DNA sequence: GGCTGCTTCAGTATTTATACTCT
DNA sequence: AGAGTATAAAGATACTGAAGCAGCC
């Protein structure tokens, strides 16, 4: 609604503003019993699909993973790599920035000590087992699950993972609801997946839509990354530092750039009206 | 000036507002309503006269032999009231119906009748509403909540969005009787047209076209328009009017008149149609081509084959128009189409109609509706006719008629209840309409598209029912004449009828115990209003967007009140101000806002003349005159709100408390509050049980008389006069003069009820309010029922309280409790569990009553008398015996395990011809001691007037003052008096005397007939004993309490008087809350109400110094006078200088424990008026005043605050949840403990217990969590053992229900069984 | 419904033919026609349909045993006959019917050897009237 | 009829058997008549139709039913829906020894012990009363022992507050959620008839003081006990396990 | 003839008014 | 337990999925 309650409870709310405040709290409450009601059946079918994986070995004998890796939106990071990989057996030794120098060996347990150690060393991501790639028949080796997260300790061999995990996905359930890249910090530049030109107006235009900038910063940890999709016109090439503030690349949404990646000519050709094209003035600029 | 009951205590009231319109009497619904279903009436209307004039009169199969409805009555209840509530019976009572055979002349309709014979005749017995909106069914009270459905009529529904997830909306259209069926058109897909029955499989809608006798010609005449071709020298110049082509492209060259207007390519603008119009072009050439895609409406005949040329509804082309042209035929008529302003969407379905015919048609709707039996002919024919022409099988109340002709905007509101064939035709015309896009779709929970039945509509309906069957069955055995000795009344039966009624009735959906445990649950379990029954939703299929909140609701029901859990929005409570309409749509008071002035003719408004004019708010400022003091007033004009100028408005609401309930229009401080937790109040506030002693409410709403007086537990003064006997139970008041008619001399006896076992085993009992000799007034409260005190409400007690952590023992929400709470005992309840047994009579001879049961010692007969009847007063345990009963071989009624109590009472019932018991003599005798005296007073207060009379002739004649006074007063005839006419005037008083003396004997003799008579029991019985015990449940660590306001906690620590914060003055607080409650849960109420009412506590304590220690009469009225004007221009204005300067110590007396404070909702109190209020008295204007320990004696500090806030009690007591099991009952089926706490029963060890008690290694305690405690048979036997025996272990065993499972599989023809 | 006259010529035909063995099914199809419609009675039609089923079944096996006994040469009405044949079976398993329920409620009735206190009233001293008002007969 | 107290039951099953029956038996006498072949085929549409509906009812087009229009359950629905015997009495079924009450706070508990009243106490630990009486020679029969009980003597009290030393209880609340809306305690009587609850662990619980309910259950054996101490008690989990932090914050 | 878009259906969250006569 | 019996036309969930089925290039 346009005008807003200018009341609050220490004043007085007048009638009309008391009836709009009913009709949001009773939405709300009605959307509580429906929450708790759907809620109840995901878990239900939640712990009725995993309902049997016991850990029944020590290590499957694999050195597979996946490369966890701290997750960024773009901007801001969403979560230091210190925590996906606290407590969780890693796959193979992980080497500092200074490389063919490991800082942990290849199988082992990562509690905060080797957590701030790679912290410090800027490390950035990490080759860790995990249970989806495990090697095992009839449940999972206990190595490649990690740490109990109720014990400061490897998981022992027999606990019924997969309830645990159910029931730790549904609880919360009855929580829950129902252009440019103007960078901000300093840092060196990456591309990935480039195919590009350098224009008539100096800069260099990407002409890909694989493409994707990483920005990292003086260490050799990325911080940021951004899409730039086909022909966005880069400010600046790889490599160069930048600051806050300023865009580094801006394209045409209201469009698709289709420049070709040659020098050469074209033509009317196969233009033709009638059954192929249409005579059309334009009827903003004229041309 | 102000009702002598009130006079006793004012209410301080602020709020500045002047009402125009006191509230209405609240229980007007159930009331108005059965008022309309028992009265007779002229024209049909409502009540019974509309239930017979529309089954009555019926006559023979042709025999001249008719059966006609004549009058009806209602005789009268063989019970009064009280007795149905002791006796177990109906309050009822019986239905004389005036009926009329006639047969007459044999084949002879115009022929005289044979003969006509008339009777009256008892037919069904229905039961009455007392004066307060109640029934009372068997022995119990009951009582029938409204409902909410949806009007007869006409919907055009729309259902958007997931319709083909293409996007493209669909419409459809329900048209919904009274009593009939449904019948629905709906679009498709492929935009075509579809009907169906009953919710049936699908069909074209040209079906139920062509069944009404329709043509294909005369579809196409009705639907579409016409565009004409006629021969001329080329090309088929049409005949045009230019208004079809607005904004179409020129698929031709636009030219006529020798000029060209638009060119071909060129679409015809709007400008270029003004040219055309204004010029007036009538004949157009147009090519030969631009006709190919034209459909045909009306066939054509050929002249000399006279074939079909062509026919109806055929796409066009260049051969057929050659030959049509060849034929002679200039005029050829096709349709006017396009695709945004009239769309083609019946010629699709001609297309797609698999019938041509109408008897095809009428076989496709039989094959529909009943398969298995092919077509016939007159079958179908009478199917179809019957299905929605029948005067039976299908109905629209009036205000179906209403509805169809308003959605139709036709404005005829009389029609049929059968339907009509222009009418279905209507409804699709304006479905497609709507499908261009003239005219919107009909929301659904609108309160112009709903509306409340009632108990009188429900009730004439179930008797229709009723009607129906029984005139089946007289109209059968009226084709079997034996004339002479059929009277009409073996003819007629009424069984069905009455079992009808009373099935409604005794049973149903909306026929629920009274929820009685306050004078609120009550006046609230009446103005409920349910959406759920019959012909209504259901709580697991009811949709999010019913149960919302419609900006229609603003006065005609209460947003905030409704029971949260899973089912919101449903059983909605009803406004304060809320009438019913004449159809049954509710509507609400506003203020006409002539020109400048708000004068005060009020006008009630529906849900739809109301979304027309600009309706102002109910706070408005003006100023004694009518105008606005402002000029941009806020104003809510169509589901919106919104500034408006000083002269647009229309119509302002009453009162500001208009938008609430009456369940919620007492919390105070509203205002002030969040939603959640007033919703949380109010459902609260509706549970509060009746304590021991009740008290006023320290700070209130002024809303509290109205809720006692319109209920029923209050006693009232029929009519005024003067208090003469007063008693503990029982009130006799002497009537005034002209309150008094001729006869009757008349003393109201109203006897007060005592303790009685309400419906939740709570009691209630009056207690009388007034004292020896003293004036009343009618309509004054004489006697004050449970919860209520000198004639307003009073649901709790009032506390003095602290905010403030202690010692965590207020943690989450537990509340903190003194011991001057538990001792003074202001939170005692009282208990009333009754039980009954009963003399049965099975094979080998009935059971009896005898004092003497077998294998018993006397330990336990000790307390039984010789009846076999524990005595009144006695105090009985757990396992005790209060009815001795012998089986034919003991089936003794026990005291049910683990209550305990007094007997207070004992009835007893024997069928009328068993030999009676003592106590049974007894218990008549006592009734007949208390019968006689009512009687006696009257007769003796009336003996009065004839002796006045007999003085007053023999004062002349020789008066003797001196002997008249000796010998008794009934000699007042003997001494000397002359033979004149005076003595002819002594006889004839005498003979009045005795006369008089005649009727009351007759009176008590029709009392004792009453009384020592049996009565009507289940044949069956012999006699039947009951039993009253009573508890006295105080209060304990476990009890649940609430403040008014949604703050609800258990109480956690009962707490020394020693040790509790007491302020600089010794005096401790009670209760001790916890603040961190309150910033979240945003009830700031609870906080502000506490700071008035430590002021007006306040004004008390000033008073009782002023009082104590005494003081003259002058110092005291000065005083309560400044208390009294104390504020800004408020609504009040009481002054002290009129009262009699005697009952102003009275008031002083009632005050002296504080001054009870009003607050209209939307009306109350600023912050400024508090402090000024608080300074008054002499307490800090903060609110917060210094404490100190009582474990310590050291300051707490930062002041904290203390105040009184009006504390409840909420019947969730501990004892009644506490529950443990040892070992008790299995089941058969399964041997898994049982169910409940009303049985021995276990606790559930769901599923998810399983889940996460597994997440943890716990490998054995589930296993014997599911074996030995609870099923493996030998398992658990041997558990048994082995625990007595000091070995914990078990032996596992296999369940049984598995083994259950197994033979239910293998029982089918599954072979399921185990392996090695 | 169907006609009354060709009724006549089936059965003259079928008993002519017991003169010399099996109904025509002409004549089997109009009694099913005529006993499911009088089951459409207001008399009955007005219960349940576990019932009606088997009252139904019961007076078709009972007309058909019973047609053995139809007079020809006089009363050529086999309309009424049919439909008397129907009725009389149908209360006869109505009253069957009834008197299995009565038997439950008479086993309920006389069980008040249970686990321990608070019995009721009404749902006890309910089926009791119910188990003496068919007790009548 | 089943006759589990109050009101009576009718186990249909019944029912549906009789008509069965009765038709086939109607059948039967049918050949023995040589009706009209248009009688025995509806007769023995009537069969097939019986026989499915006791099978498996609602299959067929229309269920059938008793009264109040409630269609009558078939021999398949008491193993389907949320009442079979697989979601009612194979998984979730209810337990001797248990209780159940309201919760009240009691800040002076350890983390590691709970209320329990009095009362409830007597009731859930009888037999082993019994064992222990028995055991001393304060009685010869076990009637002897349940009277002595009954009267509630002064010694029943040491032998009660001796036999709860050591003897855990699993407290759970209604909807248990994850793993720690079940926990284990060692119990210290009360003069109540309220369960106290140490502060802290109303998080697990996710209990708040508005009058929730509390289920009480007593583990008998030797393995269950040792469990109960080793693994569910309150002293354990500290950790959610969903998330190594901790669960004891103090609120 | 295979391929394809509607289409229909299956799955999930107490308490029932009336022979007759034998035999 | 059985058996002869003769007017009568007597209804507002919402969402997801998978096989079936008419039709087309
Ligand atoms: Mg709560
Ligand atoms: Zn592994």
């Amino acid at each position: 609604i346009e005008t807003p309650i200018t009341a609050n409870f220490r004043e007085g709310l007048n009638v009309l503003q008391y009836f709009i405040s009913t009709h949001g709290a009773r939405k709300g409450l009605a959307d509580t019993a429906l929450k708790t009601a759907n809620s109840g059946y995901l878990t239900r079918r939640l712990v009725d699909v995993a309902q049997d994986l016991v850990v029944t070995e020590d290590d499957c004998g694999t050195h597979e993973g996946i490369m966890m890796t701290p997750v960024i939106e773009g901007g801001d990071v969403k979560e230091p790599l210190r925590d996906r990989v606290l407590g969780r057996v890693t796959a193979e030794d992980v080497l500092k920035p200074g490389t063919a120098d490991i800082l942990v060996p290849r199988n082992t347990l990562l509690h905060e000590q080797w957590c701030d150690l790679l912290e410090e060393n800027s490390v950035d991501a990490v080759k860790v087992r995990s249970v989806v790639s495990c090697d095992t028949d009839f449940g999972v080796c206990a190595h490649c699950y990690g740490r109990d997260l109720a014990r400061g300790h490897i998981i022992n061999k027999g606990e019924a993972i997969g309830v645990i995990a159910a029931q730790s996905i549904g609880e919360p359930g009855t929580q829950l609801t129902m252009s440019s890249i103007q960078v901000k910090n300093k840092g060196s530049i990456k591309l990935s997946n480039v195919k590009s030109v350098v224009n008539s107006s100096g800069k260099l235009v990407i002409t890909s839509r694989n493409t994707e900038l990483k920005l990292i910063d003086e260490f050799g940890r990325t911080k940021e990354s951004y899409k730039v999709p086909y022909g966005a016109v880069l400010a600046k090439g790889d490599g160069e530092q930048v600051a806050g503030g300023e865009t580094v690349a801006n394209w045409d949404p209201h469009t698709m750039p289709v420049i070709t990646e040659v020098s050469g000519f074209v033509r009317f050709t196969d233009m033709i009206d009638g059954q192929t094209i249409t005579r059309q003035t334009d009827e903003l600029t004229g041309l | 000036v102000y009702s002598y009951t009130e006079k006793k205590r004012i209410r301080k009231d602020f709020g500045k507002r002047p009402q125009v319109l006191d509230v209405p009497y609240l229980l007007s619904i159930q009331l108005d309503s059965f008022q309309k279903f028992i009265e007779q009436d002229p024209e049909g209307q409502y009540g019974l006269e509309a239930a017979f004039r529309s089954v009555f009169p019926i006559q023979s199969y042709s025999g001249n032999s008719e059966l006609q409805y004549v009058s009806y009555r209602l005789g009268e209840p063989v019970f009064d009231v009280q007795e149905c509530q002791i006796r177990g019976v109906t309050y009822s009572a019986p239905l004389r119906v005036k009926l009329r055979l006639v047969i007459y002349e044999r084949e002879a309709p115009e022929g005289t009748v044979k003969d006509i014979k008339e009777q009256e005749v008892y037919m069904g017995e229905i039961p009455l509403m007392t004066d307060n909106g109640t029934f009372v069914i068997n022995g119990t009270e009951r009582v029938i909540v409204s409902q909410l459905h949806r009007s007869p009529g006409v919907f055009f529904d729309s259902d958007k969005g997931k319709t083909h997830s293409s996007g493209k909306v669909l419409y459809n259209a329900r048209i919904i009787p009274y009593r009939g069926s449904w019948l629905d058109f709906e679009f498709d897909p492929k935009d075509n047209l579809f009907v169906r029955i009953d919710r049936r499989r699908k069909l074209p809608a040209t079906i139920i076209l062509r069944a009404l006798n329709y043509t294909t010609e005369q579809i196409l005449d009705l639907f579409f328009e016409k565009v004409i071709f006629e021969i001329r020298d080329n090309k088929l110049q049409m005949e045009l009017v230019p208004e079809r082509l607005r904004g179409e492209t020129a698929s031709f060259d636009i030219e006529a008149n020798g000029k060209v207007y638009v060119e071909k390519g060129r679409r015809i603008t709007a400008r270029h149609i003004r040219q055309l119009e204004k010029d007036d072009v009538k004949l157009i050439e147009v090519p030969v081509e631009y006709i190919a895609g034209k459909v045909v409406a009306k066939d054509y005949i050929d002249e000399s084959t006279g074939e079909l040329i062509c026919a109806a509804n055929m796409e066009l082309s260049l051969d057929l128009l050659a030959k049509l042209s060849q034929s002679g035929h200039k005029r050829i008529e096709t349709l006017f189409t396009n695709d945004l302003d009239h769309g083609p969407y019946i010629s699709e379905t001609l297309r797609v109609d698999p019938t041509n015919d109408r008897l095809s048609a009428l076989v496709e709707i039989y094959r529909m509706m009943r398969p298995g039996e092919p077509p016939t002919r007159e079958a179908a024919e009478s199917l179809f006719e019957n299905l929605f022409f029948s005067e039976d099988r299908y109905d629209l109340s009036a205000v179906g008629r209403m509805k169809f002709n308003r959605s139709l905007l036709r404005e005829e509101i009389e029609g049929s209840g059968i339907l009509s064939k222009d009418d279905i035709i209507d409804v699709m015309k304006k479905l497609i309409d709507i499908r261009n896009g003239k005219g919107e779709v009909d929301d659904i929970d609108h309160l112009g598209n709903r509306r409340i039945r009632s108990v009188g509509e429900m009730a004439e309906n179930q008797f229709r029912v009723g009607l129906v069957r029984v005139e089946r069955a007289v109209k059968e055995r009226l084709s079997l004449g034996d004339l002479d000795t059929l009277m009409p009344q073996d003819m007629i039966n009424a069984k069905p009828i009455s079992a009808a009624v009373k099935e409604f009735f005794g049973s149903s959906q909306l026929s629920q115990f009274m929820d009685q445990n306050n004078p609120l649950s009550e006046i609230t379990h009446k103005r409920r209003i349910s959406a759920l029954g019959p012909g209504g939703l259901t709580r697991e299929r009811a949709g999010f967007e019913v149960r919302d909140v419609h900006p229609t609701h603003y006065g005609r029901v209460c947003p905030i009140e409704t029971p949260e859990g899973p089912n919101i929005g449903l059983i909605n409570s009803l406004s304060v101000y809320a009438q019913t309409n004449e159809y049954g749509f509710l509507e609400t008071p506003y203020r006409k806002v002539t020109d400048g002035v708000v004068t005060d003719e009020i006008h009630y408004l529906s849900a739809i003349e109301e979304g027309n004019y600009v309706i102002a708010q109910a706070n408005s400022n003006l100023d004694e005159e009518g105008h606005f003091v402002e000029d941009l007033v806020t104003c809510r004009s169509k589901g919106e709100s919104s500034l408006f100028s000083r002269d647009q408005v229309d119509y302002m609401d009453v009162s500001t408390q208009q938008v609430v309930s009456v369940g919620a229009s007492l919390i105070p401080f509203l205002e002030h509050d969040d939603a959640n937790r007033a919703l949380m109040g109010a459902n609260m506030q509706r549970q509060a049980v009746p304590t021991l002693r009740a008290d006023k409410p320290l700070v209130g709403t002024g809303m509290e008389r109205a809720v006692a007086v319109d209920s029923g537990v209050t006693a009232v003064a029929k009519r005024g006069g003067v208090v003469q006997y007063v008693d503990a139970s029982r009130i006799v008041i002497k009537v005034n003069e002209d309150e008094m008619y001729p006869g009757e001399a008349g003393i109201d006896i109203y006897n007060l009820t005592k303790y009685t076992r309400s419906n939740q085993n709570t009691c209630i009992n009056q207690m009388p309010c007034v004292s020896l000799g003293e004036p009343v007034e009618r309509g004054d409260v004489l006697a004050d029922g449970p919860s209520t005190d000198l004639g307003e409400l009073a649901l709790g007690q009032n506390m003095r309280v602290a905010f403030m952590p202690w010692n965590g023992y207020n943690f989450e929400d537990s509340i903190l409790v003194s011991e001057r709470v538990v001792q003074e005992d202001r939170f005692t309840t009282i208990h009333i569990q009754e039980l009954a047994c009963v003399s049965r009579d099975t094979k080998l001879g009935p059971e009896e009553i005898t004092a003497d049961i077998p294998n018993v010692g006397e330990a336990a007969l000790s307390k039984l008398d010789e009846s076999g009847i524990v005595y009144i007063g006695a105090e009985v345990t757990g396992g005790d015996i209060l009815v001795g009963k012998v089986t034919p071989k003991d089936s003794s009624l026990r005291v049910p395990n683990g209550v305990s109590g007094t007997v207070i009472d004992v009835q007893v019932f024997t069928r009328d011809g068993v030999e009676k018991d003592k106590r049974a003599l007894e218990i008549e005798e006592m009734q007949l001691k208390q019968a006689k005296k009512d009687l006696s007073e009257e007769l003796q207060i009336l003996e009065a007037g004839l002796f006045s009379r007999i003085r007053a002739v023999l004062v002349a004649g020789g008066v003797e003052a001196e002997k008249l006074d000796k010998l008794p007063r009934d000699r007042w005839l003997e001494l000397g008096l002359t033979d004149e006419e005076k003595q002819n005037q002594l006889e004839q008083l005498a003979e009045q005397y005795d006369e008089l003396k005649h009727e009351f004997e007759k009176k008590l003799e029709a009392k004792r007939r009453k009384i020592t008579q049996g009565d009507d029991l289940a044949p069956g019985v012999l006699k039947i004993v009951k039993v009253y015990l009573a508890v006295k449940r105080r209060i304990q660590p476990g009890d649940k309490m609430a403040g008014r306001h949604g703050n609800k906690g258990v109480i956690s620590k009962i707490n020394p008087i020693e040790d509790m914060p007491y302020d600089e003055n010794g005096t401790p607080v009670d209760i001790v809350l916890n603040p961190l409650g309150v910033p979240s849960r945003m009830n700031i109420g609870q906080i502000l109400e506490t700071h008035l009412g430590m002021a007006a506590k306040g004004i008390g304590d000033k008073i009782n110094a002023m009082l104590k220690q005494q003081q003259e009469v002058a110092k005291l009225r000065e005083f309560i006078q400044r208390a009294y004007d104390l504020g800004a221009d408020v609504r009040q204005k009481v002054d002290l200088s009129t009262f009699s300067d005697e009952e102003v110590m009275r008031l002083a007396e009632n005050l002296r424990k504080g001054m009870p404070i009003a607050t209209p909702v939307f009306d109350g109190a600023k912050e400024a008026e508090i402090k000024e209020l608080l300074k008054l008295g002499d307490l800090p204007t903060s609110g917060q005043i210094r404490l100190y320990d009582g474990r310590t004696g050291e300051q707490f500090e930062r002041p904290v605050t203390v105040g009184y806030m009006y504390m409840l009690k909420l019947n969730h007591l501990v004892d009644d949840k506490m529950h443990a099991r040892s070992t008790g009952s299995y089941s058969l089926v399964t041997q898994q403990p049982l169910g409940g706490k009303a049985q021995f029963g276990g606790q559930r060890f769901g599923e998810m217990e399983v889940w996460a008690l597994e997440a943890y290694g716990a490998a054995y305690t589930l296993q014997e969590m599911l074996t030995v405690k609870s099923d493996d048979v030998n398992g658990r036997t041997k558990m048994y053992k082995n625990i007595v025996d000091g070995n914990h272990q078990m032996e596992p065993g296999m369940p049984e229900s598995f083994n259950v499972l197994l033979k239910e599989i293998r029982s089918l023809g599954i072979n399921i069984e185990l392996e090695d | 419904y169907v006609n009354n006259k060709e009724l006549l010529q089936a059965i003259i035909d079928w008993k002519t033919e017991l003169a010399n063995v099996r109904q025509n099914d002409t004549i089997g199809l109009a009694i099913m026609l005529i006993a499911e419609g009088l089951s459409k009675r207001f008399n009955f039609s007005g219960y349940t349909q576990s019932w009606k089923q088997e009252m139904i079944a019961d007076g078709i096996e009972a007309s058909i045993k019973g047609l053995h006994n139809f007079d020809e040469t006089k009363y050529k009405n086999p309309h009424a006959y049919i439909t008397q044949a129907c009725f009389n079976a149908f209360v006869q398993r109505i009253k069957k019917e009834r008197k299995e329920v009565a038997k439950k409620y008479s086993y309920f009735v006389h069980n008040v050897y249970d686990s321990r206190d608070d019995d009721m009233v009404a749902l006890v001293d309910e089926t009791f009237i119910q188990d003496i008002y068919d007790k009548m007969t | 009829v089943p006759l589990d107290g109050g009101r009576f039951a009718t186990s249909d099953l019944n029912d549906l058997y009789r008509r069965v029956i009765n038709r086939n038996n109607r059948l039967k006498r049918l050949l023995d008549l040589a009706a009209p072949d248009i009688i025995v085929r509806n007769e023995k549409r009537m069969l097939q139709e019986a026989v499915d509906a006791l099978l498996d009812n609602g299959r067929r087009g229309r269920a059938i039913t008793g009264s109040n229009k409630r269609p009558l359950k078939s021999l398949a629905d008491m193993i389907k829906g949320k009442q079979g015997r697989f979601r009612q009495n194979l998984l979730g079924k209810r337990v001797d020894y248990s209780g159940r009450s309201v919760i009240t706070v009691g800040p002076y508990l350890r983390l590691h012990q709970c209320g329990l009243p009095k009362k409830m106490a007597l009731e859930l630990f009888k037999p082993f009363i019994y064992g222990k009486l028995e055991l001393r020679g304060l009685a010869t029969t076990i009637k002897a022992a349940k009277k002595m009980v009954e009267r509630e003597e002064a010694v029943v009290w040491d032998i009660l507050d001796e036999v709860i030393r050591e003897h855990p209880v699993l407290l759970n609340r209604a909807p248990t959620l994850h793993r720690l809306g079940i926990q284990a305690f060692e119990p210290v009587l009360i003069e109540g008839k309220a369960i106290q609850l140490h502060p802290l662990v109303c998080a697990a619980y996710n209990a708040d003081f508005d009058g929730d309910q509390m289920a009480v259950h007593v583990p008998l054996t030797l393995e269950a006990q040792l469990e109960a101490r080793a693994l569910m008690m309150s002293t354990n989990n500290i950790l959610s396990p969903a998330n190594g932090e901790p669960i004891i914050v103090p609120s």
